[PDB]
């Protein structure tokens, strides 16, 4: 209900993984065991990539919940003067920090604080069992992270660069200008930014010193590798001093490679063995190239029983948008739910022609992709998506291929809603929503990954004046002229578009989903025919239009900034459909039954094909054209135009935003199981779908080196404390 | 990349 806090009655759901794990053989279970441990180890690094006080908070909660479980601590907290409501407010906060790996929402980039008096929480922590065993370490942690745990200062509320927000990808004094200057240095030296962080210090003179730190086990000492050690030196780029170092998250990544080497023994085949071998070299040396060679082998391993991927992958939480956050997952293939996605792959090449742009802007060769539905056993990091299109390396997607994944047992969690909280919808459309939101979601996921992220040709010029296309015959469908802009060497998608790169691509993918959901052949693949085939279409469009209005929750007017890539992408689509007008979609502010400001959303079912389809057809073409040519100047002019949030009539979005926030619902928390090793057999441990259940899953998550992982996080945070 | 729930 209130911003920057988590509700006591927040939804918690346990991830269902019992049946998938039961199908695994003894060898595959040991394979999934060590990979899970590796992922959970590396997921701790997200704490260091979130906020300065995040590692201290985890360390404090970890110690605290070790000596006293949630039920034991309850007896203490209530005897100290806390009400049952206040204690639940602390459990929810603790579960939030665990589930996000930090005190900032992974979906919204907003700070959340405990919903209880700080003076009352101090009397509990300082009087706890963990405080009686190790007084110096508990009082030290609370002294350091106590203030920032509750502080809702305007500059602390959102993630971002400059003095506007908080980020640990960069130092405190860094701005957008520093981030762009760094990107040019990385492009010049042909070094990726996925596993790098930037720090800026000043000397007695005042000259800024830039330090690009690679994430690796090894440090300044010489190693066998010559790839990255040749780069570990001082530079001078455009007058600015640049130092390339490594050793970031070294003790943590050390834990990771230990579990990856153990998981190598139980590899199903030679591809998985070489795959894990390169990941080890990537995490020990700090080589993205090594990780790319490992990802290359991963794509070659088609249709495994235990699917997995690890490393610094997605770049959403980076305010500049090129640095990756650590994640990693282990999942079991589900043959039943994967059947429908395989049919879509069979006719994928056929559906690409239906896209609103000439074949000169599509990939040269159609590489047969692998689309599988998986049951997640483990997903470390800030959150859990519904679908992923990995790897993110643009070069690999154009010569090797890629993998599409649909997280099956995660979709079942999302498929749960009462018609009471289905806001901004008429009661007539409420029923149609519930009956089809489930099935129509599967359609949108498939197109978003396979035909959305999977389509696109990037024009690249070689080191010499050699293009990967025919300049003499390729004509721009919007201007009519020949191509006069392209990508160069080192320049990637995230390199040029940066701050909009993520949201731009998700919007181009979501649009493909809506555009190709009209095709009857696609609906037949999911088994939707006749009137039902029309109903899944209307809902797929109704959900999109509604989501565009609900996206105002994730926009900050004072900074004119979007905090969520997908939500911004859905607001843009809403604006495009409004641009067409003709009564296709209207947002009317009304009054709720509770006597509070509310709104309603009308979507004309008939004008979808005659007005909506041509609207997306133009928009999708303009998106792809400015993307393929790397026309960033034009791309921002287009995207940041529709992304503009104003109080202009008749929509008045800024006024609606206060209505969206007034009637918003917090995102569900998800509890993941733990795998235990009984010497001979591997068993699965499940937990309660509650705040206390989520806490217990992390208390039993690191049995061997629990207290050790706390000291490591405290160490690494204390070292870089001067940066913030 | 990613598609959320
Ligand atoms: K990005
Ligand atoms: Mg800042
Ligand atoms: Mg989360
Ligand atoms: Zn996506």
């Amino acid at each position: 209900d209130t911003q920057y806090i988590l509700p006591n009655d927040i939804g918690v759901s346990s991830l269902d993984s019992r049946e998938a794990f039961r199908l695994l053989s003894p060898t595959e279970r040991l394979y999934a065991y060590h990979l899970s441990r590796a992922a959970w180890y590396g997921g701790l690094a997200v704490l260091l990539q979130t906020s300065p006080e995040a590692p201290y908070i985890y360390a404090l909660l970890s110690r605290l919940f070790r000596a006293q479980d949630p039920d034991q601590l309850r007896q203490h907290a209530l005897a100290e003067g806390l009400t049952e409501e206040e204690y639940q407010a602390f459990l929810v906060y603790a579960a939030g920090v665990y589930s996000n790996m930090g005190n900032y929402k992974s979906f919204g980039d907003t700070k959340f604080v405990p919903n209880l008096p700080k003076e009352k929480l101090e009397r509990v922590i300082l009087g706890s069992e963990a405080a009686q065993q190790h007084p110096e370490e508990v009082r030290g942690l609370w002294q350091t992270c106590g203030e920032l745990m509750f502080s809702l200062e305007p500059r602390l509320r959102h993630l971002g660069l400059g003095k506007e927000g908080i980020t640990t990808y960069f130092s405190g004094n860094c701005t957008m200008e520093d981030a762009k200057l760094a990107q040019d240095f990385l492009d010049s030296q042909n070094l990726s930014a996925y596993n790098t962080r930037l720090f800026k210090e000043v000397d007695g003179c005042g000259k800024p010193y830039y330090e690009v730190r690679l994430a690796s086990v090894l440090g300044s000492e010489p190693s066998l590798d010559s790839e990255v050690t040749s780069k570990l030196k001082s530079y001078e780029f455009r007058g600015s001093p640049f130092q390339v170092t490594r050793g970031d998250y070294a003790p943590i990544l050390q834990k990771v490679v230990e579990q990856l080497e153990k998981a190598k023994a139980y590899a199903a085949n030679s591809h998985q063995g070489q795959m894990l071998a390169q990941y080890i070299e990537s995490f020990t040396q700090g080589s993205i190239e090594a990780h790319k060679r490992g990802s290359r082998f991963w794509i070659q391993d088609k249709g495994p029983i235990v699917e997995s991927y690890i490393g610094f992958i997605e770049s959403y939480r980076d305010p500049f948008g090129s640095r990756g956050e650590f994640e990693g997952f282990v999942a079991v293939v589900n043959k039943a739910m994967s059947a429908k996605f395989e049919r879509l792959v069979a006719s994928a090449e056929q559906l690409l022609k239906e896209l609103p742009w000439p074949p000169t802007f599509e990939k040269d060769k159609f590489l047969t992709p692998d689309f599988t539905s998986l049951d997640v056993l483990t997903f470390a990091g800030s959150g859990i998506p519904a679908g992923i299109n990995i790897p993110n390396y643009d070069d690999l997607r154009q010569t090797e291929g890629f993998k599409n994944v649909s997280l099956g047992n995660v979709l079942a969690v999302a498929y749960a809603t009462q018609r009471e909280k289905l806001t901004f919808l008429e009661e007539d459309d409420k029923d149609l929503y519930i009956l089809w939101k489930g099935p129509s979601f599967d359609v949108q996921v498939g197109l978003h990954a396979l035909l959305g992220h999977g389509s696109g040709k990037l024009f690249v010029q070689d080191e010499k004046g050699a293009f990967n296309f025919d300049q003499e015959t390729v004509i721009n469908p919007e201007t009519g002229e020949q191509i006069q802009s392209w990508y160069r060497c080192g320049e990637t998608w995230d390199s040029k578009f940066s701050t909009i790169a993520s949201s731009y691509e998700e919007c181009r993918a979501e649009s493909v989903g809506l555009y190709l959901s009209l095709h009857p052949q696609v609906l037949e693949i999911f088994g939707f025919e006749g009137a039902d085939a029309e109903d899944v279409i209307y809902v797929n469009w109704l959900n999109m239009v509604r989501a565009g209005l609900l996206a105002l929750e994730f926009y900050t007017p004072e900074a004119f900034n979007w905090r969520q890539a997908h939500m911004q992408a859905r607001f843009v689509i809403l604006r495009v459909l409004l641009e067409a007008g003709e009564g296709l979609v209207t947002i009317t502010p009304t009054t709720g039954s509770d006597g509070r400001p509310d709104a309603r959303v009308r979507l004309d079912r008939s004008k979808i094909r005659s007005v909506g389809k041509p609207a997306l057809e133009r928009f999708l073409r303009r998106l792809q054209v400015l993307k393929s040519t790397g026309d960033v100047a034009g791309g921002r002019a287009l995207y940041e135009g529709y992304a503009t949030v104003t109080d202009a009539p008749p929509e008045s979005f800024l006024t609606l935003r206060d209505t969206v926030l007034l009637r918003k619902e917090s995102r569900k928390l998800i509890v993941q199981p733990n795998t235990r090793l009984e010497g001979s057999d591997v068993q699965l441990l499940e937990y309660e779908a509650s705040a206390a259940g989520l806490i217990r899953s992390f208390s039993e998550r690191f049995p061997e080196d629990g207290p050790e992982l706390e000291e490591i996080l405290t160490q690494l945070a204390t070292a870089d404390a001067r940066f913030w | 990349i990613v598609y959320p729930w």
